[PDB]
């Protein structure tokens, strides 16, 4: 890999730098180099390797819709235009394909293999959930397995959260949050969603009473966001 | 607008 | 080329797209290859090249500055913390670098050299002026040179703007803007960009009479950019 | 935040 030769930490530390900067295509690829190394990721380092890639997809996935509706529109009276348009569709579609796969790839060796605590072991499979999600998003022979390899993925996390962690951990409530959207509008069970985010935010509010004051300032983001997506479903 | 995180 | 086997029009029709997705690297490889078809642009297709790559290199320069102010901390009591610094602010200097010098052999190859019509001529003059003041920026034995090739680029469409265009021209006045800035914190030379800015607002001030109401949308746009800069400055 | 264009 090109990233073979730079040390460890020096990758570490060049990914927060890249965060610091906004160059997240550089901050999954240091951090890409760092689980490359074969040695497990800290908790603040798998938060780096999230967040990078998760900021990469993200442009790609925006795109990726901007894109799809102008296609869409192309097909509605509309005049011919030419294959210009489905052409740059597909090119972003494979660049994104081809980091979910790379994420999903870095998943499989051997981050998930090697995680025994439970909050690696959630962590790093709501990533896979996650990644299959969007596979999922841009599929049409194909949709159906990527979306039952996305709720296998999320199914698991979902059942070592319950076990292992408190209903306020942060992890398993973002966990459910991306689990009930992914109900939502890929799964075409809203109703399961709904109640995936509402028995979440209402279990973790019971919980509350536990946790010291601003020890939480993600699980509170988290619980918000949960409240948000309820309010627009219902 | 629904979020993921 | 990688874009030599596309139509030029698809080219154009596939940057509008990426301006459209906010894909700016796209849409700059895309003007490249309709650039490298070896006709001259128009308009639109001038504006559709420099928005390309003014987003690109103007991602590098903030990412840049992020990092050299990280590096300039780094050697004030400050902790050494190796050279994983100074190695990521010189790799992005020189991705940097790589692209100003893509656009500046553009213009060289063989855009201005082509160019006869005032419109066309200052706007590539300027984009040189441009492209060198941001090799400039990161200069530490060429400065001089590099400083000295950027004035003489504005220096040139300033003479051409000032003789076959009329003062509100948004060229004119958005050459003179950069020229300005080119001249406060490049060439050390601050009351230069005040005159400068000065001059080019009041005489554009004096010729709006000529103007067709709401078809100067974007000179009147840089006239509260020269007037910001002045109220900066003074 | 001087502008350029
Ligand atoms: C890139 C890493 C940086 C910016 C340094 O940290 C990102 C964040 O990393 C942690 O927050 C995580 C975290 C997020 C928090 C909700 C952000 O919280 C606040 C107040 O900003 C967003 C990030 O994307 C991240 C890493 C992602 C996950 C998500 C991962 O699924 C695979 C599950 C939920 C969430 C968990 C891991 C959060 O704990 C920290 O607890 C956050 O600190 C605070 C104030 O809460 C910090 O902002
Ligand atoms: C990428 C191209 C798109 C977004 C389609 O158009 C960019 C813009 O292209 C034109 O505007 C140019 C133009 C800019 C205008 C000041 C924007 O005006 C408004 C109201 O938004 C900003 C762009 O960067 C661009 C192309 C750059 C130049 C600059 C180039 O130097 C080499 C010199 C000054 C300025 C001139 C060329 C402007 O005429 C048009 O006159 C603008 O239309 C309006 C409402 O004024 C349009 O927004
Ligand atoms: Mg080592
Ligand atoms: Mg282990
Ligand atoms: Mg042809
Ligand atoms: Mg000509």
């Amino acid at each position: 890999g090109a990233m073979g030769s730079m040390e460890r930490a020096s990758l570490i530390q060049k990914a927060k730098l890249a965060e610091q900067a906004e160059r997240y295509e550089d901050m999954a690829a240091f951090m890409k180099g760092a689980v490359e190394k074969g040695e497990e990721l800290s908790c603040e380092e798998r938060n780096l390797l999230s967040v990078a890639y998760k900021n990469v997809v993200g442009g790609q996935r925006a795109a990726w819709r901007v894109l799809s509706s102008i296609e869409q529109k192309s097909n509605e009276g509309s005049e011919e235009k030419g294959p210009e348009v489905r052409e740059y569709r597909e090119k972003v579609e494979t660049e994104l394909q081809g980091v979910c796969d790379t994420v999903l790839g870095l998943l499989d060796s051997h981050l998930i293999k090697e995680a025994g605590d439970a909050e690696s072991r959630v962590f790093y499979l709501k990533m896979k959930g996650d990644y299959y999600r969007y596979l999922a998003e841009v599929a049409t022979d194909d949709k159906k397995r990527i979306i039952d390899s996305a709720r296998s993925a999320y199914q698991e996390a979902m059942d070592i959260s319950k076990k292992e962690m408190p209903p306020t951990n942060p992890i398993r409530l973002g966990l459910a949050l991306n689990f009930s959207v992914f109900h939502y509008e890929i799964a075409n069970s809203p109703e399961e969603a709904i109640s995936l985010a509402k028995t979440t935010f209402d279990e973790a509010m019971a919980d509350l009473h536990t946790l010291s004051e601003d020890s939480y300032k993600d699980s509170t983001l988290i619980m918000q966001l949960l409240r948000d997506n309820l309010t627009l479903w219902t | 607008e629904r979020h993921t995180c």
